[PDB]
RNA sequence: AGCCAGAAACCAUGCUGAUUAAACAAUACUAUCUUUUUUGUUUGCUAAUGUAAAAGAGAAAUUAUAUAUGUACCGGUACAUAAAUAAUCCUAUCACCUUUUUCGUGAGCUGAGCUGUGAGCUAGGCAAUAGUUCUUUAACAACAAAAAAGAGCACAAACUGUAG
RNA sequence: CAUUUUUGGUAAGCAGAACUGGCGAUGAGGGAUGCUCCUAACGCUUGGAUAAGGUGCCUAAAUAUUCGCUCAUGAGAUCCCAUAAAAGGUGUUGGUUCAUAUGAACUAGCCCUGAAAAUGGAUGGCGCUAAAGCGGAUUACCGAUACCAAGCCAUAAAAAGAA
RNA sequence: AAUUUAAUUUCAAUAAAGCAAUCCCCUGAAAUUGUUUUCACUUUCUCCCCGCACUAAUGUGGGGAAAACUGGCUUUAUUUCU
C-alpha cells in the first residue's frame, strides 16, 4: 500500500534439495529463511549459501519451496537482535546489533542504512546471520534502553515542511518555529 | 468596473527546453494559482490565448492574437506544456497569457 | 510573479538560497527590490568568510587592474554579484534579468512605505542547525572595511521607531473598524447576517 | 546520545534573579551581573518559592552534556560573585630591582615601574567593575577584586602579560607579578 | 494541545470508546486553529449563490457600517 | 629565470597615471576629523606662491651636533590676500557618502566671484545672480534651520580676492572650506556671524603651526622614460637611441604588464 | 561552548586617479514659451506612434525562532494578548431618471445658509437585445492641430603663457 | 585508442606483443569542456515513452521523501580525469577483546596531521553545511535522430496486371 | 476512479458470556535423530511503605501489594457501529 516510508526488503523461507543420483540415492533437503528485495534475489542468496556450505550449485539441486514469511503482530513493536558478518575495505568482521522495530524486515532495512551510513558498507558486503526477537532487559544499546522507560513524553522539536501545494515561494511574514 | 476578464492569468515561459537543447513545438506555461502536477491536471485540456499589441493598424486595429491549447505537464510543480497552432515568439517570453474556462 | 514590484526584507536570510529564489523569479519575470541587505546570513564562520574574501581580494590581474575584476565592498553589491553569478549575464536575456534586480542596504523609505515580503525556506533558522557557526554579511563587510555601517544603524532605528508609531496607529484604526463592524453587524438583515457569520465574519 | 539530560542547580538565599530567555541576570549584595547564554539552547527554568533552578535539555549528545555541566558551574560562579566578590591575590616577585606598583585612577589602573630595572612605566588599566587595591599586610601582594571571576582573571592575566620579558631566559629569570591565591571576600 | 490518558496496550474498540467518551473533536472545533480550518472548509465548499450572498451581505454591512462611521463624529 | 643582482624598481607605482590635473586650483582630498570639545573654526586657505628666500634661525635641538648654534635655511613666501565667505554648504551622511542638501548664499556677491562663471565677461550682459538677487529672509532662515536639523557636515563657500594682486587673472577662485569644532548649531552661528567678512591668514592660522600643502606641480609636457622615471641610461653601443626604452618584459602576460616605465606627461600633477 | 591580549602580515585611514560609475549631487542664468482642455496619430522629409509586460498589476509591526508583542510598575520586574504564518484581511457587480429622509467634504456670497461632489436610505415603472465561440480595443507613455491660461549664453577672434 | 592478458625498460600520454571492441571512415545525447569513456550508430516529419544521465541556480525536472554519518584558521563533491602514500591523532562515530559503569587494550568509519611553486584562478561558476557534502534507500519528474505507432520520400524485395 | 472470482499463516470491531495472574496470543532463559518438561515475562490516571516534593513533569527515587479496567485466549451470535 504505502510508498512514502515503505521498505521493499521482505523475508522469504526457501527450501531446496540435491537431485537424486546413484551416489545420492537419498538426498539431503536444506531449508533457510532469507531477507531480500525480491524472489530472484532471495533465491540467488539461498543458492550462494548452498554453494558456500554444500557442493550444490543451481544445476545440482531442485527448489522445493520459496515463500514470503508473514508478520504475526505488525502493530506491536519488538526488540530485534541481529548478528552480522560484514566486509570492510581492509578486512572482514562479525558484529551483533540491537534494533527496536515492528518487524524484522524494518530492522534489516535499518541495519543496511546504519552500516552504509556509519561504516560505508554496501548491502552486497553485509551478511545477516540470524535476526530474532529478544527480551527488552537483554538489550545493550542505550538508545533503546531510553525507549523502554516507564514514562516517554518528549517535546517534538522539528521543522514544519507541509507539502507542494502550500509550499509557498514567498511569504508576507516570517514563520513560527515552535508551532504552538 | 467596466471590463470583466473571464480567463486566468499566466506567464509564457520559454519553449520546452532541456539543458542546451530546444524543442519549439511545445511551449511552457506558468499558471498563477498552480504549484502541483495534480492541480495542473484539472486545467489540462483548456484553450489558451496569447494576445499582443503592435505598432501599425493591421485589420484596422493594433491588437493581435495567437491560439493554442494546454496538453500535458512538464513537472511536479504543475508547470505545463502547451502546443500552439504556430510557434509563439521568443520576444514574448515572460509575457502574459489567457487561459480560457472552456472546453 | 504577477505584480509590479516585489520588495524583500533580506534580514535573516541565507545568501545562496536568497540569491537562487530571486534569480529564478527574475528569469520568470519580476522587478525585485532587495532591501535590508547587510542582515543577510552567510553559513560560514567569521574567520572562514574573512579567509574567502581574502582569496577573492587576492584574485586580480598581473597585466593591468584597469582591466581587472571588481572587488565590490557593499553587502548589497555582494548579494548582487552572487545573483549575477546565478544569471547568464553575458547574454541579453540575462542582462534584462540583471537590470530588473534592484539592491539596497537598510530600508529606503519610498520602499518602506511599500509592503515587504520574505522567502520562507531561505531563513537562517529554516535550513541551518542551531549549534553550528554562521556569520552576518554586514559584519563580514565591516571586517573587510566597507564601513558605511553606523549611518544605516542610526537610520534603521529612526525608521523603526516611526514604524512603531505607525503600528500603534494602525492597531487603533483596526480596533475601531472592528468595533464599528461588530455594532453594525446587528443592523444587517438576519438571514444575510447569519450567512456572513457562517462564512467567517 | 540521549532523549533527556537534566541538572538541578541550588541557589543561595539572598540572590535576586532575573533570567528570562537565557539572558541570565543575578543581583545580590555586591552588584548586578548580566551574562547571556543565548548561544546555548537549553531549558533552564527558575523556581522562586522552593528556590533552585532546573536545567533540562531535549535530545542530548555529549556536546550537550558538556554544555549543561559548563552552564551550571558558570551560574554558580555568578551566584558566588554577587554574594561575595572574587578576589585574586597577586604576589609581585623580584630578585634584584624594586618594582614600583602605584595604583592610580581610584583603584582602576595599576602603574608598574622598573621591571628588570627598565626605568620606564607600564600602565595596565582594569576591566569594568574590577577594582585593583594593594595589600597593607604583605608588601608585594596586590588585590584584584570584582563580581566576575572571568574579568578579574583576565585583568590579572593582562598584568602578567604586560610584565613578562622578551628574551632573557625564562628558567633563569623568575621576576614578575603572579596569581598566588584565588579567594572571595 | 489536547491529550487523553489511556493504558499503553489498547486497540481499536477501546480507542473508539474513549474518543466517543472524551469528545476531543468538539474541543478541537472550539480551538482557534480548528475554528480557522472549519471556517475555511465552509468557504471552500460554498456554492455560487452562497458566494454572491456573502458579497451582498458584506455590501449591506459596509453601507450600514459607513453610516455608523458618519454617526460617530 | 630570476635576476642575478637585485635593485629597487624605478619610481612609484602608486602615482600612476602620471597625467595632467583637471583643475588649476588645489583639491583637498579629505578634511580634519571630529573634535567636539574644540570651538568651531576654519580648516583651509588658498594663497599665492610669490617666491623663495633664505632665513637665519637660532636652533635649540637638544643633543644635536649643531645643537645651540645658528642655522641658515631656505623658506617660501606666499602672498595671502584675505578670502571672503559668500556661501554656506550643508552636507549629510548617506551610505553612498556625503551629499549636499542645499546651499545658502550671502546678501550680495563680488564682481570677481561672478567673473569665474562668465567665460566672456567682456562680451556679456552679466545676468547671473539676479533672480537670486534676493528672496524672503524667512526662506533663508528655513534653509538654515533645515541644514542644522538634518546636515552633519558644514562647509563654507569662500573665494579669493585676486583684485588685491598684480596677476593677469581677474577671476576669483571659489572654494569650499570645512568648519571643524563644536555642535552644528554652534558652527552655524559661527559661519553666519563670520560670513561677509574678509579672513586674514592670521585669523585662520597661528605662527609655528605645521601645515599641509595642496598644489598642482610645475609642467614640462610629454617626456621620455629617463626623465619621467630615472632608469639607468642605455650603453654607448646601441642600434638605436640612448634615451630609448629598455625591454618591456615577459611573454606572459601576452600584453604589456602595466608596471613598466613609459614616455608621457611629467609634471602638472596634483600633490600633497 | 564562551572569551582576552597579541606581528614589517591583513583591511580601512592617509595619499593619487576616477569618459575606471556608458555614474551622480548642489548652485547660477538662459532658450515667443509653459500649464489646463478639445480633436487627431489606418524635394530626404515637412500633421503625428511608441511601449518586456494593466486585467482587483489591492495589502508598510517586529527582535525573533530552546518563545514574541503590548499594558502596568522601577534596560529590569509584573500582567494580558499572537502562534496555518496572505489557509488572512481589504475589495468589487444595487445601469436609469424621477418622489422622499441623513452624514462627510469642496466652491461662491454676507461662523452660517445654499450649491456642487462623495456615501446611504425611500417610492415608482423604465433600459439592454446583432440570431453559436475565435481580443473582452477597456493599460501605460509619447507626439500633431485647436482654444484658454502662464514669463540670452557658448564657441570663435585677438591677448596670455602658471600650459602645450 | 580502450578493457583484459602482457614483454622490455626506473618509469613514461614510452617501445613491443595477444584477444576483442572502437576510432580511422561517425553524426547524436551524456561525461562542466574534450576524435576515442558511457549511452547509442543517422532519409524527411508528427506524437509518445524512455536510455545514458540528471532534478539549488546558471540549465530542463524535487530547495522531494527517507535513515545514517560529516564543521574543516586552504573541508568535500560524477569512471577515464588532471595528484597523493607510508605514518600518526585523548576530534567525533560505531564495533571487538578484556578487566573491575567506570578503567584498559585493540579495531575501522568519517574528519584532522602527514600535504610546498611559480599571470589571477578554478568541486565548470555562483554557491552549498536541518547540504545542493559523503554512504544508502524510496519515489515522482525531466531527459535523445536510440524505442513504439502514424504520414511522406527514395532504395530493396514481393504481390498483381498485356475493359 | 475503480472492478471479478479465485489464490496467499490477514483483520478489526459490535455485546453478551466465560477463562488465567509475572500469567497468558506472544517472546525469553534453561536440561545421531524426536520429543516433551522447568521459570522468565501485563497493566494501572488503583492502593500501601520508606525518601515526604526527594521529579523532566498535572509529581517523583527506592521497596511492596491490587485488579483484569488494559491486553491475551475459549465461546455464542452480528458486519454500512467500525
Amino acid at each position: 500500500i504505502d510508498n512514502s516510508l515503505n521498505t521493499n526488503i521482505h523475508q522469504y523461507h526457501i527450501v531446496g534439495r540435491a537431485i537424486p543420483t546413484a551416489k545420492d540415492k537419498n538426498p539431503n533437503v536444506y531449508r533457510m529463511c532469507i531477507f531480500a528485495k525480491n524472489d530472484t534475489n532471495a533465491k540467488s542468496r539461498f543458492w550462494y549459501f548452498m554453494k558456500k556450505i554444500n557442493k550444490l550449485k543451481k544445476s545440482n539441486g531442485e527448489l522445493l519451496a520459496c515463500e514470503q514469511i508473514k508478520e504475526r503482530f505488525p502493530l506491536r513493536v519488538k526488540n530485534y537482535g541481529v548478528l552480522l558478518r560484514y566486509d570492510s575495505r581492509t578486512g572482514t568482521h562479525n558484529m551483533y546489533k540491537e534494533f527496536r522495530d515492528t518487524t524484522k524486515e524494518g530492522a534489516i532495512a535499518q541495519l543496511y542504512s546504519e552500516m552504509a551510513g556509519r561504516h560505508r558498507a554496501r548491502a552486497s558486503s553485509i551478511n545477516i546471520i540470524r535476526i530474532s526477537e529478544i527480551s527488552s532487559s537483554l538489550v545493550r544499546r542505550p538508545h533503546i534502553k531510553q525507549l523502554l522507560k516507564r514514562r516517554l513524553r518528549f517535546p517534538a522539536l522539528h521543522l514544519p515542511t507541509l507539502q507542494k501545494e502550500y509550499r509557498k515561494k514567498f511569504a508576507s511574514k516570517r514563520p513560527s518555529t515552535y508551532r504552538m | 468596473l467596466q471590463a470583466v476578464r473571464l480567463y486566468e492569468k499566466g506567464v509564457i515561459l520559454g519553449y520546452k527546453r532541456s539543458q542546451r537543447n530546444q524543442d519549439p513545438n511545445f511551449t511552457l506555461i506558468s499558471i498563477k494559482n498552480v504549484n502541483t502536477k495534480k492541480h495542473a491536471q484539472f486545467y489540462v485540456g483548456k484553450r489558451v490565448a496569447y494576445v499582443y499589441r503592435t505598432t501599425k493598424h493591421h485589420d484596422g486595429v493594433k491588437i493581435k492574437c495567437i491560439w493554442g491549447k494546454v496538453c500535458r505537464t512538464h513537472g511536479n510543480s504543475g508547470v505545463i506544456r502547451a502546443k500552439f497552432k504556430t510557434h509563439i515568439p521568443p520576444k514574448a517570453f515572460g509575457d502574459r497569457v489567457r487561459i480560457l474556462m472552456y472546453p | 510573479m504577477y505584480k509590479k514590484e516585489y520588495v524583500i526584507d533580506c534580514k535573516g536570510h541565507l545568501l545562496g538560497r536568497l540569491a537562487s529564489l530571486i534569480a529564478k523569479e527574475l528569469l520568470n519575470g519580476q522587478r525585485i527590490v532587495a532591501v535590508r541587505c547587510e542582515d543577510i546570513n552567510i553559513s560560514g564562520s567569521l574567520y572562514r568568510n574573512k579567509l574567502k574574501y581574502q582569496e577573492f581580494l587576492r584574485l586580480r590581474t598581473n597585466t593591468n587592474p584597469k582591466k581587472g575584476p571588481l572587488h565590490l565592498r557593499e553587502p548589497s553589491k555582494i548579494l548582487w554579484r552572487c545573483v549575477r553569478g546565478m544569471l547568464p549575464h553575458k547574454t541579453y536575456k540575462g542582462q534584462l534579468a540583471l537590470k530588473k534586480l534592484k539592491v539596497c542596504v537598510g530600508m529606503p523609505a519610498p520602499y518602506d512605505k511599500k509592503k515587504k515580503y520574505v522567502l520562507p525556506s531561505a531563513l537562517r533558522a529554516f535550513r541551518l542547525k542551531k549549534h553550528r557557526r554562521y556569520c552576518r554579511l554586514g559584519t563580514l563587510s565591516s571586517r573587510v572595511g566597507w564601513n558605511y555601517d553606523t549611518l544605516v544603524k542610526k537610520n534603521e532605528v529612526l525608521r523603526k521607531q516611526v514604524s512603531k508609531a505607525y503600528y500603534k496607529k494602525k492597531v487603533n484604526n483596526l480596533n475601531e473598524k472592528k468595533e464599528i463592524k461588530t455594532e453594525a453587524l446587528n443592523l444587517i438583515n438576519p438571514e444575510q447576517r447569519q450567512v456572513l457569520e457562517n462564512f467567517g465574519y | 546520545k540521549t532523549i533527556v539530560s537534566t541538572q538541578k542547580v541550588l541557589i543561595p538565599e539572598g540572590v535576586k534573579v532575573a533570567i528570562n530567555a537565557r539572558k541570565v541576570t543575578v543581583s545580590g549584595k555586591y552588584g548586578t551581573l548580566r551574562r547571556s547564554f543565548r548561544h546555548l539552547p537549553i531549558d533552564i527554568r527558575l523556581n522562586k518559592l522552593k528556590k533552585y533552578i532546573k536545567v533540562v535539555m531535549w535530545f542530548g549528545v555529549p556536546d550537550s552534556l558538556a554544555c549543561i555541566r559548563t552552564v551550571c558551574t558558570h551560574l554558580k560562579n555568578m551566584f558566588t560573585g554577587v554574594t561575595k566578590k572574587f578576589l585574586y591575590k597577586m604576589r609581585l616577585v623580584h630578585a634584584h630591582f624594586p618594582i614600583n606598583s602605584n595604583i592610580v585612577d581610584n583603584n582602576t589602573r595599576i602603574e608598574i615601574r622598573n621591571y628588570l630595572g627598565e626605568k620606564s612605566v607600564r600602565f595596565v588599566k582594569a576591566l569594568p567593575g574590577v577594582v585593583i587595591e594593594k595589600s597593607p599586610n604583605v608588601k608585594d601582594e596586590i588585590y584584584v577584586s570584582g563580581a566576575d571571576i572571568e574579568n578579574v582573571s583576565l585583568t590579572a592575566a593582562l598584568i602578567h602579560q604586560s610584565v613578562l620579558c622578551r628574551n632573557k631566559d625564562i628558567r633563569k629569570f623568575l621576576d614578575g607579578i603572579y596569581v598566588s591565591e584565588v579567594t572571595t571576600v | 494541545k489536547e491529550r487523553i490518558k489511556i493504558n499503553k496496550n489498547c486497540k481499536s474498540g477501546f480507542l473508539r470508546k474513549t474518543v466517543n467518551s472524551t469528545k476531543v473533536l468538539e474541543e478541537f472545533n472550539n480551538s482557534k486553529l480548528g475554528k480557522k480550518m472549519i471556517i475555511k472548509k465552509k468557504r471552500d465548499e460554498a456554492t455560487d449563490f452562497e458566494r454572491f450572498q456573502v458579497y451582498f451581505a458584506k455590501r449591506e454591512l459596509k453601507k450600514k457600517m459607513t453610516t455608523i462611521k458618519n454617526k460617530k463624529n | 629565470s630570476h635576476r642575478k643582482f637585485e635593485r629597487p624598481r624605478h619610481g612609484s607605482l602608486g602615482f600612476l597615471p602620471r597625467k595632467r590635473c583637471k583643475r588649476l586650483r588645489g583639491k583637498i582630498r579629505s578634511f580634519p576629523k571630529d573634535d567636539k570639545e574644540k570651538p568651531p573654526h576654519f580648516t583651509a586657505f588658498m594663497g599665492y606662491k610669490a617666491g623663495m628666500t633664505h632665513i637665519v634661525r637660532e636652533v635649540d635641538k637638544p643633543g644635536s651636533k649643531l645643537h645651540k648654534k645658528e642655522i641658515v635655511e631656505a623658506c617660501t613666501i606666499i602672498e595671502c590676500a584675505p578670502m571672503v565667505v559668500v556661501g554656506i554648504v550643508g552636507y549629510r551622511e548617506t551610505p553612498k557618502g556625503l551629499r549636499i542638501l542645499s546651499t545658502v548664499w550671502a546678501n550680495h556677491v563680488s564682481d570677481e566671484f561672478r567673473r569665474r562663471y562668465y567665460k566672456n565677461w567682456y562680451k556679456s550682459e552679466k545676468k547671473a545672480f539676479t533672480k537670486s538677487l534676493n528672496v524672503p529672509e524667512a526662506t533663508k532662515n528655513c534653509l538654515l534651520k533645515r541644514i542644522e536639523k538634518y546636515c552633519t557636515v558644514l562647509r563654507a563657500i569662500c573665494h579669493t580676492q585676486p583684485s588685491k594682486t598684480p596677476l593677469r587673472m581677474k577671476k576669483a577662485h571659489i572654494m569650499e572650506v570645512q568648519i571643524n569644532g563644536g555642535s552644528m548649531k554652534e558652527k552655524l552661528e559661527f559661519v553666519k556671524e563670520m560670513l561677509e567678512k574678509n579672513l586674514p591668514v592670521s585669523t585662520v592660522f597661528n605662527p609655528n603651526e605645521m601645515i599641509d600643502v595642496i598644489s598642482v606641480t610645475k609642467g614640462h609636457g610629454t617626456k621620455g622614460v629617463v626623465s619621467r622615471y630615472g632608469v639607468k641610461r642605455l650603453p654607448r653601443k646601441t642600434h638605436r637611441g640612448l634615451r630609448k626604452v629598455a625591454c618591456i618584459g615577459a611573454w606572459h602576460p601576452a600584453r604589456v604588464q602595466f608596471q613598466i616605465p613609459r614616455h608621457g606627461q611629467k609634471g602638472y600633477f596634483h600633490r600633497t
